[PDB]
């Protein structure tokens, strides 16, 4: 995790790195993430959540991630963490169930 | 039922079910942090016990029952709240042992 925050430091070409920390459940995964960022040290730093998005409409949560993501493109350096991908877009595996757009607004973000 | 009360309060939530295959495959399980289990009754003197905290028996009954019962039926296995709606539904008529046996045989 620091080598790939210091390539974003330095490297003036490579503006767009993202990464996928995957592993079984109740491994601690949120927990190095988020060390990792506090320990980076950038100006900007936000977090998206499910607990954030309780109880909205549809409409309302891609507003909120849009605004969210918008926010993020000012100042020259950055950082989002964005949580537990697989409960934001309502996955049960009965159906299966999930929800489209919001699927959609995240892969084209 | 994953999230932390605000500033330093506490919380304490019991949620029952009776389908737990169907939570098991929502994958919905991991939100607890134990599991208790109820059985069910699956002897002749726990429904002794229940008959003499019913006061239904009067001791000859009991013994007639119970006596029936044991060669009446190999496996037993029924619930509290069937068991106690038998017993009352007996108590109007024939309260003889015919009736709860009958009923207790249909039952389980
Ligand atoms: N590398 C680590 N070393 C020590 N403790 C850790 C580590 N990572 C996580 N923890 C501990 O794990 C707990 C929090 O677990 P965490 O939420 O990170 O788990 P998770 O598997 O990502 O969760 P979930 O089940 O919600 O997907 C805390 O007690 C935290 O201290």
């Amino acid at each position: 995790g620091a080598r790939y925050v210091r390539q974003v430091r330095e490297s003036d070409k490579s503006r767009l790195v993202s990464l996928l920390i995957h592993g079984p459940a109740g491994s601690g995964k949120t927990a190095l993430a988020a060390e990792i960022a506090l320990k980076s040290g950038f100006p900007f730093i936000r977090l998206i959540s499910p607990n954030e998005l309780s109880g909205m409409s549809e409409s309302a949560k891609i507003a909120y991630i849009d605004n969210t993501f918008r926010d993020a493109y000012k100042s020259p350096l950055n950082i989002l963490v964005i949580d537990s991908l697989e409960t934001l877009v309502d996955w049960v595996p009965i159906g299966p169930r999930f929800s489209n757009n919001i699927l959609q607004m995240l892969k084209v973000a | 039922l994953k999230r932390k009360p605000p500033q330093d309060r506490r919380l304490l939530i019991m949620t029952t079910t009776s389908a737990y295959s169907v939570l098991q495959q929502m994958d919905i399980l991991s939100c607890f942090d134990n599991e208790i289990a109820v059985p069910n009754m699956t002897n002749l003197d726990e429904l002794n016990n229940v008959m003499i905290e019913s006061n239904f028996l009067d001791d000859a009954g009991r013994v007639k029952v119970i006596n029936e019962l044991s060669r009446s039926c190999p496996n037993f296995n029924v619930g509290i709240k069937k068991t106690l709606t038998n017993i009352e539904t007996a108590r109007h008529d024939e309260d003889p042992v015919n009736e709860l046996v009958e009923l207790m045989t249909q039952s389980a």
